[PDB]
Protein backbone atom coordinates (compact mmCIF):
# COMPACT_ATOMS: atom_id res chain seq x y z
CA UNK A 1 0.00 0.00 0.00
CA UNK A 2 1.41 3.44 -0.46
CA UNK A 3 1.20 6.64 1.82
CA UNK A 4 -2.02 8.82 1.98
CA UNK A 5 -2.44 11.79 0.60
CA UNK A 6 -1.16 15.01 2.77
CA UNK A 7 -4.58 16.01 2.60
CA UNK A 8 -7.85 13.74 2.68
CA UNK A 9 -9.97 13.08 -0.22
CA UNK A 10 -12.97 12.12 2.03
CA UNK A 11 -13.02 15.78 3.83
CA UNK A 12 -16.45 17.53 4.12
CA UNK A 13 -15.48 21.25 5.65
CA UNK A 14 -17.84 21.87 7.94
CA UNK A 15 -20.68 19.61 9.63
CA UNK A 16 -23.66 20.48 11.92
CA UNK A 17 -22.80 19.48 15.34
CA UNK A 18 -25.88 18.84 17.43
CA UNK A 19 -26.50 17.52 20.65
CA UNK A 20 -30.79 16.74 20.74
CA UNK A 21 -31.00 12.68 19.12
CA UNK A 22 -29.96 11.14 22.03
CA UNK A 23 -27.53 8.33 20.73
CA UNK A 24 -27.10 4.79 21.07
CA UNK A 25 -23.40 3.71 21.26
CA UNK A 26 -25.10 0.44 19.60
CA UNK A 27 -25.47 2.38 16.77
CA UNK A 28 -22.37 4.23 16.92
CA UNK A 29 -21.00 0.99 16.55
CA UNK A 30 -23.22 -0.07 13.56
CA UNK A 31 -22.24 2.92 11.65
CA UNK A 32 -18.81 2.95 12.33
CA UNK A 33 -18.32 -1.09 11.40
CA UNK A 34 -13.96 -0.34 10.91
CA UNK A 35 -13.30 0.43 14.23
CA UNK A 36 -11.99 -2.53 16.22
CA UNK A 37 -12.21 -3.87 20.11
CA UNK A 38 -10.70 -0.87 22.16
CA UNK A 39 -11.61 1.79 19.53
CA UNK A 40 -8.62 1.07 17.46
CA UNK A 41 -8.54 2.32 13.57
CA UNK A 42 -6.28 2.07 10.73
CA UNK A 43 -6.77 3.14 7.15
CA UNK A 44 -7.04 -0.57 4.78
CA UNK A 45 -6.44 1.84 1.76
CA UNK A 46 -3.37 3.75 2.65
CA UNK A 47 -0.69 3.60 5.43
CA UNK A 48 -0.87 6.89 7.42
CA UNK A 49 2.37 7.97 9.33
CA UNK A 50 -0.25 9.41 12.06
CA UNK A 51 -0.16 7.23 14.63
CA UNK A 52 -2.36 9.08 17.43
CA UNK A 53 -3.70 8.14 20.79
CA UNK A 54 -6.54 10.82 21.31
CA UNK A 55 -6.66 11.06 25.42
CA UNK A 56 -9.80 12.28 27.01
CA UNK A 57 -9.86 13.19 30.39
CA UNK A 58 -12.97 11.39 32.50
CA UNK A 59 -15.34 11.56 35.42
CA UNK A 60 -19.12 10.37 35.14
CA UNK A 61 -19.52 12.27 31.52
CA UNK A 62 -20.95 9.19 29.97
CA UNK A 63 -23.80 11.15 28.04
CA UNK A 64 -20.73 13.71 26.87
CA UNK A 65 -18.40 10.65 25.71
CA UNK A 66 -21.69 9.35 23.69
CA UNK A 67 -21.73 12.35 21.56
CA UNK A 68 -18.37 12.50 21.26
CA UNK A 69 -17.88 8.91 19.97
CA UNK A 70 -20.93 9.94 17.60
CA UNK A 71 -19.25 12.62 16.59
CA UNK A 72 -15.65 11.80 16.18
CA UNK A 73 -15.20 8.47 15.18
CA UNK A 74 -16.86 9.49 11.25
CA UNK A 75 -14.46 12.45 11.31
CA UNK A 76 -11.02 10.94 12.42
CA UNK A 77 -11.58 7.97 10.00
CA UNK A 78 -12.57 10.47 7.10
CA UNK A 79 -8.82 12.40 8.51
CA UNK A 80 -7.28 8.59 7.40
CA UNK A 81 -5.38 8.26 11.21
CA UNK A 82 -4.30 5.34 12.31
CA UNK A 83 -5.89 6.16 16.01
CA UNK A 84 -7.28 4.74 19.28
CA UNK A 85 -9.75 6.27 21.65
CA UNK A 86 -8.22 6.32 25.39
CA UNK A 87 -10.80 7.44 28.07
CA UNK A 88 -9.14 8.22 31.21
CA UNK A 89 -11.22 7.93 34.33
CA UNK A 90 -10.53 9.31 37.26
CA UNK A 91 -11.61 7.15 40.11
CA UNK A 92 -12.44 8.53 43.60
CA UNK A 93 -14.36 12.15 44.78
CA UNK A 94 -10.76 14.43 44.97
CA UNK A 95 -11.41 17.15 43.06
CA UNK A 96 -10.71 16.43 39.26
CA UNK A 97 -6.95 16.58 37.93
CA UNK A 98 -6.95 16.88 33.91
CA UNK A 99 -3.33 17.63 33.11
CA UNK A 100 -2.21 14.06 35.77
CA UNK A 101 -5.29 12.16 33.62
CA UNK A 102 -3.55 13.47 30.61
CA UNK A 103 -0.09 12.34 31.66
CA UNK A 104 -1.86 8.91 32.57
CA UNK A 105 -3.24 8.89 28.87
CA UNK A 106 0.38 9.05 27.44
CA UNK A 107 1.93 6.15 29.59
CA UNK A 108 -1.02 3.53 28.81
CA UNK A 109 -1.38 4.04 25.34
CA UNK A 110 1.93 3.57 24.56
CA UNK A 111 1.61 0.42 26.10
CA UNK A 112 -0.89 -0.84 23.07
CA UNK A 113 1.12 0.44 20.06
CA UNK A 114 4.36 2.53 18.90
CA UNK A 115 1.74 5.60 19.04
CA UNK A 116 4.34 9.10 17.88
CA UNK A 117 1.02 11.51 18.41
CA UNK A 118 -0.86 12.20 21.01
CA UNK A 119 -4.10 14.27 20.64
CA UNK A 120 -5.69 15.41 24.20
CA UNK A 121 -9.15 16.71 24.30
CA UNK A 122 -11.82 17.44 26.61
CA UNK A 123 -15.51 15.11 26.21
CA UNK A 124 -17.68 18.02 25.72
CA UNK A 125 -15.72 19.67 22.36
CA UNK A 126 -16.67 18.72 19.28
CA UNK A 127 -14.85 19.83 16.11
CA UNK A 128 -17.27 21.39 13.44
CA UNK A 129 -14.54 21.12 10.09
CA UNK A 130 -13.36 17.80 9.47
CA UNK A 131 -9.77 20.13 8.20
CA UNK A 132 -9.35 20.71 11.64
CA UNK A 133 -7.32 17.89 11.50
CA UNK A 134 -6.86 15.74 15.00
CA UNK A 135 -2.85 14.75 14.38
CA UNK A 136 0.34 16.34 15.45
CA UNK A 137 2.22 19.09 13.36
CA UNK A 138 5.60 20.68 13.45
CA UNK A 139 5.27 23.04 16.69
CA UNK A 140 2.38 21.78 19.28
CA UNK A 141 -1.24 22.26 18.16
CA UNK A 142 -4.01 23.91 19.61
CA UNK A 143 -6.37 22.91 18.37
CA UNK A 144 -10.48 24.30 19.67
CA UNK A 145 -9.44 27.55 18.48
CA UNK A 146 -12.58 28.89 18.06
CA UNK A 147 -15.28 27.40 20.88
CA UNK A 148 -18.67 28.57 21.28
CA UNK A 149 -18.12 28.69 24.68
CA UNK A 150 -15.95 32.41 23.64
CA UNK A 151 -18.22 33.75 21.09
CA UNK A 152 -15.99 31.15 18.69
CA UNK A 153 -12.70 33.18 19.13
CA UNK A 154 -9.41 32.69 21.00
CA UNK A 155 -10.07 33.82 24.59
CA UNK A 156 -6.13 34.66 24.96
CA UNK A 157 -3.51 33.99 23.13
CA UNK A 158 -1.53 31.81 25.24
CA UNK A 159 -4.51 29.91 25.53
CA UNK A 160 -3.85 25.92 24.77
CA UNK A 161 -7.10 24.44 26.72
CA UNK A 162 -9.52 22.28 25.74
CA UNK A 163 -8.26 20.11 22.60
CA UNK A 164 -4.65 19.84 21.63
CA UNK A 165 -2.13 17.94 20.13
CA UNK A 166 1.67 17.18 20.85
CA UNK A 167 4.23 14.74 19.31
CA UNK A 168 5.63 12.03 21.48
CA UNK A 169 8.95 14.64 21.22
CA UNK A 170 7.07 17.21 21.74
CA UNK A 171 5.54 16.04 24.52
CA UNK A 172 8.85 14.10 26.00
CA UNK A 173 10.58 17.79 25.79
CA UNK A 174 8.76 19.66 28.48
CA UNK A 175 8.93 16.81 30.29
CA UNK A 176 4.95 15.73 29.94
CA UNK A 177 2.20 17.95 31.50
CA UNK A 178 2.12 18.76 35.92
CA UNK A 179 0.75 16.51 38.35
CA UNK A 180 0.02 18.92 40.60
CA UNK A 181 -3.02 20.96 39.53
CA UNK A 182 -6.37 19.43 41.31
CA UNK A 183 -9.22 21.40 40.59
CA UNK A 184 -10.48 23.75 37.62
CA UNK A 185 -7.54 25.77 35.95
CA UNK A 186 -4.60 27.01 35.32
CA UNK A 187 -2.94 23.35 33.94
CA UNK A 188 -3.21 24.03 30.57
CA UNK A 189 -1.63 27.48 31.17
CA UNK A 190 1.01 25.47 32.55
CA UNK A 191 1.92 23.35 29.76
CA UNK A 192 1.28 26.58 27.67
CA UNK A 193 4.82 27.18 29.92
CA UNK A 194 6.10 24.24 29.58
CA UNK A 195 6.24 24.67 25.59
CA UNK A 196 7.49 28.24 25.47
CA UNK A 197 10.54 26.87 28.04
CA UNK A 198 11.22 24.32 25.18
CA UNK A 199 11.65 27.29 22.34
CA UNK A 200 8.42 25.95 20.94
CA UNK A 201 5.35 28.11 19.46
CA UNK A 202 1.54 26.99 19.27
CA UNK A 203 0.28 26.25 15.80
CA UNK A 204 -3.50 26.37 15.37
CA UNK A 205 -5.78 26.33 12.48
CA UNK A 206 -7.84 29.52 11.14
CA UNK A 207 -10.83 30.21 13.55
CA UNK A 208 -12.94 29.17 10.99
CA UNK A 209 -11.23 25.54 10.39
CA UNK A 210 -11.09 25.22 14.15
CA UNK A 211 -14.55 25.97 14.88
CA UNK A 212 -15.70 23.65 18.10
CA UNK A 213 -19.27 23.33 19.81
CA UNK A 214 -18.87 22.84 23.70
CA UNK A 215 -21.74 19.89 25.24
CA UNK A 216 -22.96 22.51 27.81
CA UNK A 217 -22.91 21.79 31.37
CA UNK A 218 -23.49 22.92 35.20
CA UNK A 219 -20.67 23.78 37.74
CA UNK A 220 -18.91 20.77 38.92
CA UNK A 221 -18.43 20.48 42.43
CA UNK A 222 -15.69 18.16 42.20
CA UNK A 223 -13.51 20.95 39.72
CA UNK A 224 -13.74 23.93 41.84
CA UNK A 225 -11.70 26.69 40.73
CA UNK A 226 -8.14 26.32 42.03
CA UNK A 227 -6.93 29.07 44.57
CA UNK A 228 -2.89 28.37 43.74
CA UNK A 229 -3.34 27.82 40.05
CA UNK A 230 -1.83 31.39 39.89
CA UNK A 231 1.34 30.73 41.71
CA UNK A 232 1.49 27.49 39.92
CA UNK A 233 1.59 29.07 36.75
CA UNK A 234 3.82 31.73 37.50
CA UNK A 235 6.38 29.19 38.66
CA UNK A 236 6.48 26.65 35.78
CA UNK A 237 9.74 27.08 35.03
CA UNK A 238 10.93 25.96 37.80
CA UNK A 239 8.91 22.86 38.77
CA UNK A 240 8.45 21.76 35.52
CA UNK A 241 11.25 19.79 36.10
CA UNK A 242 10.64 17.74 38.66
CA UNK A 243 6.55 17.94 38.54
CA UNK A 244 5.53 15.62 34.69
CA UNK A 245 6.28 12.14 33.52
CA UNK A 246 9.27 11.68 35.89
CA UNK A 247 7.42 11.97 38.54
CA UNK A 248 4.17 10.82 37.30
CA UNK A 249 2.60 7.48 39.92
CA UNK A 250 -1.23 6.07 40.13
CA UNK A 251 -2.88 3.03 40.14
CA UNK A 252 -4.39 1.29 37.45
CA UNK A 253 -8.12 -0.02 38.82
CA UNK A 254 -9.45 -1.37 35.84
CA UNK A 255 -8.27 -1.54 31.50
CA UNK A 256 -11.61 -2.01 29.82
CA UNK A 257 -11.53 -2.42 25.87
CA UNK A 258 -14.86 -1.28 24.00
CA UNK A 259 -15.57 -1.54 20.92
CA UNK A 260 -15.46 2.22 20.31
CA UNK A 261 -13.20 3.29 23.08
CA UNK A 262 -10.56 1.85 26.16
CA UNK A 263 -11.43 3.26 29.50
CA UNK A 264 -8.77 3.07 32.14
CA UNK A 265 -9.93 3.80 35.39
CA UNK A 266 -7.50 4.80 37.87
CA UNK A 267 -6.47 6.36 41.20
CA UNK A 268 -4.56 9.41 41.10
CA UNK A 269 -4.08 10.04 44.44
CA UNK A 270 -5.06 12.87 46.72
CA UNK A 271 -3.94 16.60 46.64
CA UNK A 272 -0.57 16.99 48.79
CA UNK B 1 -24.07 37.61 32.97
CA UNK B 2 -21.05 36.85 31.44
CA UNK B 3 -20.00 39.48 29.68
CA UNK B 4 -17.65 40.35 26.58
CA UNK B 5 -14.20 41.92 26.98
CA UNK B 6 -15.68 44.77 24.82
CA UNK B 7 -18.69 45.60 27.82
CA UNK B 8 -16.15 45.07 30.42
CA UNK B 9 -13.85 47.50 29.30
CA UNK B 10 -16.44 50.14 28.16
CA UNK B 11 -17.94 49.47 31.66
CA UNK B 12 -14.91 50.50 33.82
CA UNK B 13 -13.60 53.01 32.05
CA UNK B 14 -13.70 54.93 34.59
CA UNK B 15 -11.25 52.83 36.72
CA UNK B 16 -8.38 53.15 33.96
CA UNK B 17 -4.98 54.47 34.83
CA UNK B 18 -6.07 54.69 38.59
CA UNK B 19 -3.27 52.87 40.54
CA UNK B 20 -1.31 53.18 37.70
CA UNK B 21 -2.73 50.10 35.79
CA UNK B 22 -4.61 50.22 32.47
CA UNK B 23 -7.56 49.44 30.62
CA UNK B 24 -6.04 46.37 28.69
CA UNK B 25 -4.11 45.45 31.81
CA UNK B 26 -7.88 44.95 33.62
CA UNK B 27 -9.17 43.38 30.94
CA UNK B 28 -6.25 41.17 31.16
CA UNK B 29 -7.30 40.27 34.56
CA UNK B 30 -10.52 40.41 34.81
CA UNK B 31 -10.83 37.85 32.43
CA UNK B 32 -8.65 35.05 34.25
CA UNK B 33 -10.13 36.22 37.68
CA UNK B 34 -13.95 35.70 36.98
CA UNK B 35 -14.30 34.88 32.94
CA UNK B 36 -16.30 38.35 32.80
CA UNK B 37 -19.02 36.74 34.52
CA UNK B 38 -20.51 39.60 37.14
CA UNK B 39 -21.87 36.44 39.28
CA UNK B 40 -19.25 34.57 39.85
CA UNK B 41 -18.70 33.20 43.27
CA UNK B 42 -15.88 31.59 44.57
CA UNK B 43 -14.80 29.66 47.48
CA UNK B 44 -10.99 30.32 48.53
CA UNK B 45 -10.24 28.51 52.24
CA UNK B 46 -13.20 29.64 54.24
CA UNK B 47 -14.05 32.71 52.19
CA UNK B 48 -16.01 33.31 49.24
CA UNK B 49 -14.76 35.93 46.60
CA UNK B 50 -18.01 37.85 44.26
CA UNK B 51 -18.18 39.09 40.78
CA UNK B 52 -16.36 40.47 38.13
CA UNK B 53 -13.74 41.66 40.01
CA UNK B 54 -13.91 38.09 43.13
CA UNK B 55 -13.74 40.78 46.22
CA UNK B 56 -13.79 38.78 48.88
CA UNK B 57 -16.03 39.08 51.87
CA UNK B 58 -12.89 38.58 53.82
CA UNK B 59 -12.10 42.05 54.28
CA UNK B 60 -13.94 43.97 52.05
CA UNK B 61 -17.33 43.24 52.11
CA UNK B 62 -20.18 42.17 54.04
CA UNK B 63 -21.83 38.55 53.54
CA UNK B 64 -24.26 36.96 55.68
CA UNK B 65 -21.92 34.11 56.21
CA UNK B 66 -19.33 36.47 57.78
CA UNK B 67 -21.20 39.63 58.92
CA UNK B 68 -18.55 40.61 60.84
CA UNK B 69 -16.74 41.28 58.15
CA UNK B 70 -14.32 44.52 58.36
CA UNK B 71 -16.19 45.47 55.25
CA UNK B 72 -13.95 47.39 54.19
CA UNK B 73 -15.88 48.58 51.04
CA UNK B 74 -18.75 49.34 53.09
CA UNK B 75 -21.71 47.15 50.94
CA UNK B 76 -23.19 43.92 50.88
CA UNK B 77 -21.34 41.34 48.90
CA UNK B 78 -24.73 40.48 47.32
CA UNK B 79 -24.31 43.98 45.43
CA UNK B 80 -21.32 42.78 43.56
CA UNK B 81 -23.19 40.10 41.68
CA UNK B 82 -25.17 42.24 39.56
CA UNK B 83 -24.80 44.04 36.05
CA UNK B 84 -24.30 47.31 37.91
CA UNK B 85 -20.73 47.87 38.11
CA UNK B 86 -20.24 51.62 39.63
CA UNK B 87 -20.04 49.96 43.48
CA UNK B 88 -17.84 46.93 42.06
CA UNK B 89 -15.67 49.64 40.96
CA UNK B 90 -15.73 51.70 43.65
CA UNK B 91 -14.51 48.75 45.76
CA UNK B 92 -11.49 47.77 43.26
CA UNK B 93 -10.26 51.07 43.64
CA UNK B 94 -10.27 50.90 47.41
CA UNK B 95 -8.47 47.17 47.20
CA UNK B 96 -6.19 48.98 44.76
CA UNK B 97 -4.99 52.21 46.86
CA UNK B 98 -4.88 50.49 50.01
CA UNK B 99 -3.42 46.61 49.16
CA UNK B 100 -2.31 47.05 45.90
CA UNK B 101 -3.19 44.97 42.29
CA UNK B 102 -1.26 42.07 43.85
CA UNK B 103 -4.97 41.13 45.22
CA UNK B 104 -5.44 40.15 41.95
CA UNK B 105 -3.03 37.18 41.92
CA UNK B 106 -3.29 36.80 38.04
CA UNK B 107 -2.10 39.87 37.28
CA UNK B 108 1.64 39.03 37.07
CA UNK B 109 1.32 35.48 35.75
CA UNK B 110 -0.97 35.89 32.84
CA UNK B 111 -0.93 39.77 32.42
CA UNK B 112 2.73 40.93 32.55
CA UNK B 113 2.96 40.61 28.32
CA UNK B 114 0.99 40.36 25.36
CA UNK B 115 -1.34 43.12 26.41
CA UNK B 116 -2.76 44.21 22.83
CA UNK B 117 -4.91 41.51 22.70
CA UNK B 118 -7.21 42.79 25.29
CA UNK B 119 -7.67 46.27 23.52
CA UNK B 120 -11.33 46.93 23.02
CA UNK B 121 -11.88 48.68 19.84
CA UNK B 122 -15.42 48.70 19.67
CA UNK B 123 -17.06 52.25 20.09
O1 LIG C 1 -11.63 28.89 30.38
C1 LIG C 1 -10.51 29.41 29.71
C2 LIG C 1 -9.15 29.24 30.36
O2 LIG C 1 -9.33 30.38 31.31
C3 LIG C 1 -8.19 30.60 32.16
O3 LIG C 1 -8.30 31.78 32.97
C4 LIG C 1 -7.76 29.35 32.94
O4 LIG C 1 -6.57 29.54 33.73
C5 LIG C 1 -7.55 28.18 32.01
O5 LIG C 1 -7.39 26.97 32.76
C6 LIG C 1 -8.85 27.98 31.22
O6 LIG C 1 -8.71 26.91 30.33
CA1 LIG D 1 -22.72 45.84 41.35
Amino acid sequence: LTACPEESPLLVGPMLIEFNIPVDLKLVEQQNPKVKLGGRYTPMDCISPHKVAIIIPFRNRQEHLKYWLYYLHPILQRQQLDYGIYVINQAGESMFNRAKLLNVGFKEALKDYDYNCFVFSDVDLIPMNDHNTYRCFSQPRHISVAMDKFGFSLPYVQYFGGVSALSKQQFLSINGFPNNYWGWGGEDDDIYNRLAFRGMSVSRPNAVIGKCRMIRHSRDKKNEPNPQRFDRIAHTKETMLSDGLNSLTYMVLEVQRYPLYTKITVDIGTPS
Amino acid sequence: TELTKCKVSHAIKDIDGYQGISLLEWACVLFHTSGYDTQAVVNDNGSTEYGLFQISDRFWCKSSEFPESENICGISCDKLLDDELDDDIACAKKILAIKGIDYWKAYKPMCSEKLEQWRCEKP
